[PDB]
């Protein structure tokens, strides 16, 4: 895993937006990798983190976060503001005798279902299944 | 990561099956496209995901492979199916090309 | 116990009729009366269930407009409006009566059936 | 939505495995919607549960939850028994005036980072991003 | 629930066994029953349970099946035995029918 | 029942117009049954909140209450976003006794149903002027 | 509107009884009109009561409330005349503001009217259980 | 499984009784289904209610109850009063490895049992077995 | 009664098993009856239990109890060992003046409950109400 400019493309509820995000860095402090939207300025912006840890005395099993948060941008002066935020996160959890069979059905379910017409309506439109 | 394609060159003519194998110096997670030439120096797509086919191909041409092997096979060759075969990967910032095949 | 049924019956398009049925040989108090309506060569189909206790219908979420039941409690006798017929619903009608003991679920004793036109 | 049975195609590390997730009813206590796979034993199914909070005082934010819970189990004994477990949570927070443009791209745009190398390396081999 | 039956028409005249299935979208423990119309256009009623049998039945007709697979079964077929059969489910609220089949 | 989506025909006074509603879920603090109407930014949207104690043994009087709210947005200088300026509410209250039978409160229901529909109700509600 | 004599058809859980109702006249302290059922025994009648905030130039809120209480009689022994056993009661509030619209208001009324019609009141009233 | 009116026929002592049932909702604070005798009226009439638990902290495995209770109806005034109460209630304790035949069988067997002559000369008269 | 050999037909899922169940004596300390089934080794037999409890001071009321207790084995070692267990309780009450008719009444609804499709769902399939 190299650290890239990642682009996505044919997103959006249309279909036709795409995104092209590139590199932060990483943190020193906490390993946490960055992801930021090409172009833009900061703090209006959209932003994408991925962090990988390993076991330790407290947990004994590996644990890898993404979070991703982006901003709406409202003119009302020369310089736009933010008005809301709307964040997102994902948090696996597998453990050390785990195969890699096991982490990629895991990592491909989750792709599907998000693509499934129960999330596709209770995501887009606030409504839970009955 | 180093595309190699391993034949480089290949002489069976009509009918009968052939097959262009690929090896990959790392693990790419099936980011493999072949692309054909003929005399019009302009390359023409195919596969593109090493299992999948783009829209003009007839469906003689169909890929395998998984890991670091990756082949092409082609059923029922006919006349028109005569050039010059590259692939390559997509899964770091180089994406290098292949060597080439030609038939 | 049989069902006595009024028999064939025609009515002009845009109309409500009344499917008239009488209950013979049993307490009509304790069971379900079932209606089923098959059109010629197209096979059975579930309209509802009424119980004659307490009006308590069962209904399809299809005839929900087309029909409605209601049973009087005395002379044995159950009925089904059909609110508007087009006349391109025309089909014969039953009337089952639906047991329910314990590892026992059917429809017996169907009747004759009437046709509409 | 409804509740209904849903099948997943295309799923797994090679793409070419399924799974089919009955519903198992919609709990009146918390509001948790429930999938699982079809099986006898209580202990050796997978499950999908997927929730909406409405705001409240304390809160005064959406809150979609989607939870994944996968096991596995081998005989050792006579009857099989669990060995490990594999989890995967994911949470989204909108505000009341979010437009359902920004929720479907932020549902997009997860769904398609899933799929990208960075991710693929990062989950599958557990390869930090550098 | 969707019940449906696959034969649809049959054309076995006499003596021969015949056989009816049936299928179901949900899982309905053995909540089904077989119904039998001659050209009286009024049904009768077999064996109610998916295993039992009517009391009028001469118990040439027997029923199997479990869970979403349901089939009839007819040993030495007589000629009073032609006519459409209907099969239906009683585990939730629209007791749909079934789709019918011709003998 | 099962909460399902609620399609309402013949809205408004010209009488043509309808609305489409859709589950919200249920509240488990009080039990507050939740219907909303399908649209973007959900702070103007229409919103239906069914409520029913529930069945106890020893309870002395059942209680059903129905609410009804409305708002409009109105689109001003220096916002990006609208906003709600007023409130258009509603409020029905059915009050039963534990030995009350299904006709007494079918025919309540009916008769405020119908009553919505007359004239003096269709004159003192979209009017506003008194019944003297 | 000034009051009249209202006639309601189809009325009951069968749907074939028929209610007319006579006007009673209006409480001068708090302006509450007042209708009744014809019949002898004056404590064993349906009342309808319909209240509306008078105008202002200054009034916020207006607020339109109607009550209805059906009671039921039962003769006793060691008493000649029959006396009320229970009550069953309804209760309707509407609450709108000064700056809405005729519109909002008769799509609100007629919304509540269709809504005593559906399935689901249908059942959360007649038979009393929970809707979940 | 759907909430519907369930229906018992041929009951009773002589086997000639029917009762009716009707749905009454689910309790969001618990999550108690009920059932109420078709017609009567409240505080006069048969109930029965069926809930299903979710292993937790406290309780390693499922435990689904049933609770049916009906009271008496003496007339002295207008309207009825209450003279006595009848309950019955049963609590299956199965766990979560526990297979689809184990439970099919208890239920059966307690089914079973209830029409045998020691239940039958148990329960409609109160003496033990000797 | 007096305790004899009890036989249950058409018991299980399939509707084809028996079993026979073999008395056991009455315990005068608590005054429970015991049915269990043939076998050598006391921890891998079925037992039924059933009492009548006589009103005191305390209760003022007829209690009667039936318990079912149903153990699976399997052989992991020489011999098999207990790996989990199955219950299941019932309890009727009534009062010093309930008539034989409400008594049976009570249970052949008890009984017919169990046979109705929102008992075996719930049961069976552990599908909670909805």
């Amino acid at each position: 895993a190299k650290l890239e400019t990642v682009t996505l493309g044919n997103i959006g509820k249309d279909g036709k937006q795409t995104l092209v995000l590139n590199p932060r860095g990483v943190n020193p402090t906490n390993g946490v990798a960055s992801l930021s939207q090409a172009g833009a300025v900061p703090a209006l912006e959209k932003r994408v983190t991925v962090s990988v840890s390993q076991p330790s005395r407290n947990r004994k099993n590996y644990k890898v976060q993404v979070k991703i948060q982006n901003p709406t941008a409202c003119t009302a002066s020369c310089d736009p503001s933010v008005t809301r935020q709307a964040y997102a996160d994902v948090t696996f959890s597998f453990t050390q005798y785990s195969t890699d069979e096991e982490r990629a059905f895991v990592r491909t379910e989750l792709a599907a279902l998000l693509a499934s017409p129960l999330l596709i309506d209770a995501i887009d439109q606030l409504n839970p299944a009955y | 990561i180093q595309m190699t394609q391993s034949p480089a060159s290949l002489s069976a003519s009509v009918g009968e099956t052939v097959t262009i194998t690929c090896r990959a110096s790392g693990n790419i997670h099936y980011f493999l496209a072949w692309y054909q030439q003929k005399q019009g120096k302009s390359p023409q797509l195919l596969v593109y995901h090493a299992e999948t086919l783009a829209d003009g191909v007839p469906s003689r041409f169909s890929g395998s492979g998984s890991g670091t092997q990756y082949s092409l096979k082609i059923n029922s060759l006919q006349p028109e199916d005569f050039g010059n075969y590259y692939c390559q990967h997509f899964w770091s910032t180089p994406y290098t090309f292949g060597g080439g095949t030609k038939l | 116990v049989q069902l006595q049924q009024p028999g064939t019956e025609l009515v002009k398009p845009g109309a409500s009729v009344k499917l008239s049925c009488k209950a013979s040989g049993y307490t009509f108090t304790n069971y379900w009366m079932h209606w089923v309506k098959q059109r010629p060569g197209q096979g059975l189909e579930w309209i509802g269930m009424i119980h004659p206790d307490s009006g308590t219908t069962n209904y399809n979420e299809k005839f929900k407009s087309k029909a409605t039941l209601t049973v009087d409690k005395s002379s044995n006798t159950a009925y089904m409006q059909l609110s508007s017929l087009t006349s391109e619903d025309s089909a014969v009608y039953y009337c089952a009566r639906g047991v329910f003991y314990i590892n026992y679920y059917a429809m017996d004793y169907w009747g004759q059936g009437t046709s509409v036109s």
